[PDB]
């Protein structure tokens, strides 16, 4: 965002052209997959999923 | 700026995710909204994040 | 100038409407901070009408301009060299400034091109755009529809 502020032409731009959500959403499935906090629910019973 | 992270309702229910492999979801709605202090104006979009 | 309620074109953004101006406060004072949501954006533009003309908003023009680029089509004709990267960097310029007159005058030499040529993907990318900001300037200067304005182009485009 602050690199392309300055490349950006002022009267011409919106926060829609400004805002790449692709790292964020990249952010967020790279913590939610192949993490090491998330994991797959151990489910042999419900005690080991409590 | 930054403003008021909103949520629309789930994209689908939790079964159908589960069958559909889909990771349940909800979007993120975001009041964004830019100000320059050239001339002065807001630009109060609602990005979805 | 404006009043709430009246259509009203906005650089680069095009026609837009105003819900109010509101005199909100910073540094004490309250000015003219006109409320605006755009179409397209779908976003609120507070401006003020202090630098309203420093901005160079615009009340809409109608068939003095719309008979003027009425008058400058079916004979385009302009020379530019094979420096097309040149061409596309002068016309992008160009796009950037933003003058109806100029951007219709482009956008037909376009259509003249891919009439015969073809564009590139950017090219006609650009073409699409510049064709869609100034067929919405069209069809809210005479008011009315997006096909109306189409199908207005089509019976001007060479015609
Ligand atoms: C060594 C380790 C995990 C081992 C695979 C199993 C943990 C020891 C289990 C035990 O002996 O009691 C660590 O795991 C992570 C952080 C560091 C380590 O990473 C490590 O070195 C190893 C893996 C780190 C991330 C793995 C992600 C994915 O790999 C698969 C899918 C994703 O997660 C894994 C899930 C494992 C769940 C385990 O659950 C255990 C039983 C089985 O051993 C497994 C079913 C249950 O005892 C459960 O109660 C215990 C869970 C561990 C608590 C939090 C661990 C986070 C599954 C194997």
């Amino acid at each position: 965002v602050r690199e392309r502020m300055t490349t950006q032409d002022v009267e011409a731009i919106t926060p829609q052209t400004l805002i790449n959500i692709r790292p964020v959403v990249a952010a967020i499935k790279e913590f939610f997959g192949t993490s090491q906090l998330s994991q797959f629910m151990d489910q042999n019973n419900p005690l080991s999923g409590l | 700026s930054f403003s008021d992270p909103r949520f629309d309702d789930v994209k689908a229910p939790v079964d159908e995710c589960k069958d559909k492999d889909m990771t349940y979801a909800a979007p993120l709605f975001v009041t964004a909204e830019f100000i320059n202090n050239n001339t002065g104006e807001i630009k109060s979009q609602t990005v979805f994040m | 100038i404006f009043k709430v309620g009246d259509t009203v074109v906005y650089p680069h953004h095009g026609a837009a409407l105003v819900e109010a101006i509101e005199t909100r406060t910073i540094k004490g004072e309250q000015k003219e901070y006109l409320v605006l949501k755009v179409a397209q954006g779908d976003l609120t533009v507070r401006v003020p009408a202090e630098n309203a003309e420093y901005v160079g908003v615009r009340d809409v023009v109608g068939q003095e301009g719309l008979d003027k680029v009425f008058q400058v089509l079916r004979a385009p004709h302009t020379e530019e060299p094979t420096n097309w990267s040149r061409r596309y960097k002068a016309n992008l310029e160009k796009l950037a400034s933003g003058d109806v007159n100029k951007v219709a005058e482009v956008v037909r030499d376009l259509w003249r091109r891919d009439q015969e040529r073809g564009l590139s993907a950017g090219e006609k990318r650009m073409l699409a755009k510049a064709r869609q900001i100034l067929v919405g300037e069209l069809a809210l200067a005479e008011s009315t529809d997006d096909a109306k304005a189409e199908t207005i182009l089509d019976e001007v485009l060479a015609a």
